């Protein structure tokens, strides 16, 4: 492998070719943003319940910024499940889906970043690209939306019309395209059960699991999106995930300083 | 199935190996293209082509991930397509952007024959990670758009004849033989280089309206008006969704 | 008086109560839109709805002013009208964008028969103080267009045959008595809810062209045909503007 | 008054509906900018006048956000009267006016944010919002465009097709929405008088009054817009406004300093 | 020389300072250009006029570079332009901004017959330095557009008859001396004031298509339409550029 | 001179008028960002090459801007050349050209700001107007593509189709409009030689020469494109330049030290 035969491959064959394929992965690794920390907050999960949850994590949000940079995503929620149930009734296709998807968590950090707007944070459409406030002390966070940019060229799951790339997916290829050093997912459960722990009365927590370890148990599409999983079996960069109840005080916090609560979800 | 959204639709996706070639080979495609235009309402996307193969040499260099190479690859297929609608421009032809592409395509088809976009899907930083190539490309976004509007067909525009059992132009022409037609899964299962991305293959897995693509010469004039036509001048994949 | 801009035009107001019935509601609706292409220009705007509803809920729970609450309610409106437009699509419809409406709807009308657009206002964080709902909503922006280009006409399709001395599905049903016509001045000094924005009676108060405005039900095949045609299917209000 | 309550009256009743408007109005209040304060650059008063009058508020500003927060908005002026005499001669509506009338106001935040740009303080589309240079003790401050959103959809006046809310009233309610602590209108007369001091002799100054003494005495349409006044009666969070008069030298850092120049306008 | 990428296209350029008469100018214009609508396909481009010599007077007193002046003269003849689109939106017309003008002028005009749009150049901050008056105006943006496009003609309507050798209005209209023809390279060798651009005269020595362009008063109802059929009814300027 | 003298020769005459242009000419002169320096990294000459030269570029210029403030533009090269044959050989005039090439800019500047991101430099669309990062010392540096806005509007060359004005007159017109202290052509040879140093083998060096001394020895095009010296004599702020090596190391850093590196051309 050199870079005159990368280059050479390049000119010459199809990019499906598998020695190209092969010259282009011994290529250097850059991070763009490797200290920084992505996280989600869950639209359905918290913005959904309004002041008793948003307030304390936006108190949390301010006092970890002063020694964690933050990636700040936002779900959508029950908003975008009116918008799909309206849209799937009418036989619409998922990339129109897609759209009526992204518009509510654009709502949802809106109303994130008013909140926060006194503290210096702001609202931004690039936030890997939010080089400003990231390197600023008294900034250190950036606030966005988490859909996808597919629109109309998303693409359908194998059954039904709903997006299968949401707000969970999207925060991780961020976290993984800008080679940030740690994704976090703010939901309203403690983390990983054997089963749904709204709807059963036995499920049994676990603090880690892999992706393999998952799908052989049938925990396939549970606290995360289903492809999201796999996604995290593909990246380069971010290896594995940890999901937290965002309702417990301080949880944030403790997570962001090391602390194993919740569930660590690893790609091997 | 979801219902189709602009089913009178024709969608033509043109490779940008052959916008390479220069007025040699996009001079008697603009003349194909004009005699068309009063026959199909037409889409019409082009490719990047080698441009984006020289982009990808620096930005690799520099050791960039694969979601920044992406929307450096797909500026030269909308250079591309900026090319390709000035030359049509006298006959009412011009270039839209993404947002007009998803949104208001269907007014801006009442008011004129054709229109011209980029092939390629706006992933951007969102692509996904595994190959330090961007996996989804220009043959994988105009199928997306095809599919999604529910459109009457899509047929891509090569600089080959169709799909052979190796590269015809590559280390081992002589064992190359040409394959009328092919289904989406058999060519999936297949190891060796493709004149189209190997997305493709995935999204036809999962298609709703789309039962076949037709790969043709563009060198070829005729060839694309045939197979607007439904004529079998090149390799016919089957994307594995049944008619009714 | 000043000229009327579009004076051919019509304009049509649907509720987002009525979008939020789902395809039940919107199918027959769609159908009937379809066929009233060919007899007129139309500007199609779309309401809210009981998403606005909900976001209004969290943003008040979270202490939000005013003028944080109209551009999130504004976003349930685009988003109708994103819906409405894609059903049409196949008959050139599409939705257009604010800055759109207010300086290019001559040629787009032009283009094709009809287009879609959000019928909230873009007033967002300049929207006027004195209570936490915004107060410019749906049927208020859509009559600022109509009286602005001196249009031919609005009528409001609505999910009740039209407005009623009291709520009929409300807790005084019993008491809700059918008006056939009323005046703007009669409606704004009366206290109780309106199937209308109470803004709606101050801007015609200073109309300059609109005359009346009817409101039908729109669960009712028939009456937006009949409406457009001048014929008396629901309430009539007078908006006070004289004629010649 | 609950959430509970609010909730089901949201779903279940009109937005008109008095037992609504009632319940949200019981709703908590929060300020997004509490700390900044809004200050107006009067176009055809001190803009139009060119150096003499630009380059000490230019001075004025550097100095006085060490000390104080700032939105800086403009007017428009004498272009945009021009623009309004050839529309209302043709019968065109008040709404095309309002177009007309913003395009004034931008190039009057143009040439002032040109001769602020080295001293770091940006011109911006979304002032309320732009959260970092207004946390940013370096900068502290940004300038905008005056003229409210409201395009073809402006409200008209009863007679007439002058745009009845233009840059007084778009400066005004950026205040009110974002709960600022202060609003200044800078124009070119010492503050209100009992009769327009440019065409009358014996008019007398008025250091302090309200909205409604200023009706009953006729004052309804004078040193600001009238529709301002009565947006002034609306207010949560603006409930007094300051006129003062930029061309005395230091006139706006005595203001800012709390010092009672000009004319306090009270909305009771 | 370069193809002609749109070579029916007829470009109209209206002077700022006819705009500024207001009703009593505009409204003989405006049903002039109604009746040249079926005739031709229109590109109108609006000059500044005098709001553009009082932001000059206030940036110069302000000491602001040639660059900041530019764009802010730019803004009054896109001004000019919403005024002359508004009147005329009952015809189908409406203002296009520069960038839809630059890559999307064709299927406009497939949609309807004439748009109208700003006459300056985007140059802003990147005009040239030299003199502190931005040199690049309204003249010189539209023959640039003209000869780019390779259209069939561009006319320049002006408040005077047409270039004479002294200011007709100025202190020496004694001795001031009407032109009914001339060239571009004679004019840029006097010296004295124009009712052109002096950087006209330079944009034609490099011209590719336009040979000639005539300055007519539109103050003289007919005086346009007869100079898009090639009557001498003003000033003509030719070029240089060689017919075949 | 004086300015009621000024304004109504404004008013009265018109601007092609002499008596107004030279009344025009005794204005003020103010300068924009008069302590920033333009720097232009070449498309063909640096980033074209990859690692090799763009790594210890990045690093010089994240040390430069502890103590310099730079406005960094970039080149297009060779994939603009591509560019151009292709539409040259369809006939295509330079108007349509000039929208091409500034795609290839704009790929090079987005490669270089993601590189320089996780040091807080951001790319900007408005560089001389991007006060903030320029004014905060943890910042002190904007990367924006360096091809003029003409689009369509492009003046051709007088044979030819390829746009005249490219990014070296990009890059040297934002020092001219902004008053910047310093321009600096950063390139692949060491300075101006009496030939092609790479096609000629007895070329002689030139560390300091006039325009018009260029003229007359036949080094109008060479390593400078030819429009951007005409623009250089009639320029009022930035009356010289330097071309620099960008392929030796520390050359752009003594450069900014002052230090007499490469070739100064004058404009007189
Ligand atoms: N099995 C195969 N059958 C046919 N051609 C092949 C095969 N494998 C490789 N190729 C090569 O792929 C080439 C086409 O290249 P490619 O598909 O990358 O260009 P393109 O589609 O025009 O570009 P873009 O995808 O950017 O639009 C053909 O010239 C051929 O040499
Ligand atoms: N006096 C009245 N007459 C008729 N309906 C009334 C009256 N008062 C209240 N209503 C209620 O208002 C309802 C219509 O609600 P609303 O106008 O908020 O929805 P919409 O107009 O579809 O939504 P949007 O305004 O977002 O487009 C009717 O179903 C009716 O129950
Ligand atoms: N040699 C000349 N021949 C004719 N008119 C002249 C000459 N020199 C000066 N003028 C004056 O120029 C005036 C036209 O002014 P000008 O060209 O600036 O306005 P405009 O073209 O309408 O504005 P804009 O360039 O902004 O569109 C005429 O009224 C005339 O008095
Ligand atoms: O891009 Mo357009 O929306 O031709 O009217
Ligand atoms: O939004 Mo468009 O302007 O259909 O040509
Ligand atoms: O500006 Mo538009 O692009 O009328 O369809
Ligand atoms: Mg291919
Ligand atoms: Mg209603
Ligand atoms: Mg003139």
């Amino acid at each position: 492998n050199s870079t005159a035969e990368l280059e050479e491959l390049l000119m010459q064959r199809s990019l499906t070719d598998p020695q190209l394929q092969a010259a282009a992965a011994a290529a250097a690794d850059f991070r763009i943003l490797p200290d920084a920390t992505v996280i989600k907050i869950g639209g359905q999960s918290v913005i959904d319940r309004g002041r008793a949850a948003v307030y304390p994590l936006v108190d949390e949000i301010v006092a970890a910024r002063k020694n964690h940079k933050l990636l700040i995503g936002t779900g959508a929620g029950t908003r975008a499940r009116h918008l799909y149930s309206i849209a799937a009734g009418l036989g619409l296709p998922a990339g129109v889906l897609a759209q009526l998807g992204s518009s509510v968590a654009d709502q949802n950090a809106a109303m994130l970043g008013q909140l926060l707007a006194k503290h210096g944070i702001p609202v931004v459409g690039g936030a890997g690209l939010s080089a400003v406030p990231l390197s600023l002390a008294e900034v250190n966070a950036v606030v966005f939306s988490g859909m996808p940019p597919y629109k109309l060229w998303m693409r359908p799951a194998a059954e039904g019309v709903i997006p299968p790339y949401r707000t969970d997916a999207g925060c991780f290829l961020l976290a993984e395209q800008f080679g940030c050093k740690q994704m976090i997912f703010v939901k309203d459960e403690d983390g990983l059960y054997t089963a749904n722990p709204k709807t059963s009365k036995d499920a049994t927590f676990i603090p880690r699991i892999s992706v393999d370890e998952m799908k052989a148990k049938g925990l396939h599409d549970s606290i995360l999106e289903f492809p999201v999983l796999d996604l995290l079996q593909s990246a380069q960069h971010v290896r594995e995930v940890q999901v937290v109840n965002g309702l417990v005080p301080g949880n944030l916090t403790r997570a962001l300083a090391g602390e194993h609560v919740g569930t660590i979800i690893t790609a091997s | 199935r979801p219902i189709r959204l602009l089913p009178w639709l024709q969608v033509v996706k043109i490779g940008g190996r052959v916008m390479d070639r220069g007025a040699d080979a996009i001079l008697p495609l603009v003349e194909e293209l004009r005699k068309l235009l009063p026959e199909h309402r037409l889409l019409i996307l082009t490719g990047a082509g080698v441009r984006a193969r020289h982009v990808f040499s620096v930005g690799l260099d520099l050791g960039l991930p694969v979601g920044s190479l992406a929307p450096l690859a797909a500026s030269e297929a909308g250079q591309n397509g900026h090319i390709l609608a000035a030359m049509l421009a006298s006959e009412g032809v011009s270039y839209v952007e993404h947002p007009t592409v998803a949104d208001q395509l269907a007014i801006h088809l009442s008011a004129t024959r054709a229109v011209v976009g980029s092939a390629f899907p706006p992933y951007h930083h969102h692509e996904f990670p595994g190959s330090r190539i961007p996996p989804h490309r220009a043959d994988t976004g105009a199928f997306l758009l095809a599919d999604a509007f529910g459109a009457a067909g899509l047929t891509i525009v090569e600089n080959v004849d169709g799909i052979y059992t190796a590269d015809p132009n590559g280390p081992d022409r002589g064992q190359a033989r040409f394959l009328p037609e092919t289904s989406a899964t058999d060519l999936a299962k297949s190891e060796g280089p493709l004149p189209v991305d190997r997305a493709l293959l995935d999204v036809m897995a999962t298609a709703r309206h789309i039962e076949r693509v037709q790969v043709v010469n563009g060198l070829v004039p005729g060839r694309l008006t045939a197979a607007l036509r439904g004529e079998h001048v090149g390799t016919l994949i089957r994307t594995g969704v049944r008619p009714a």
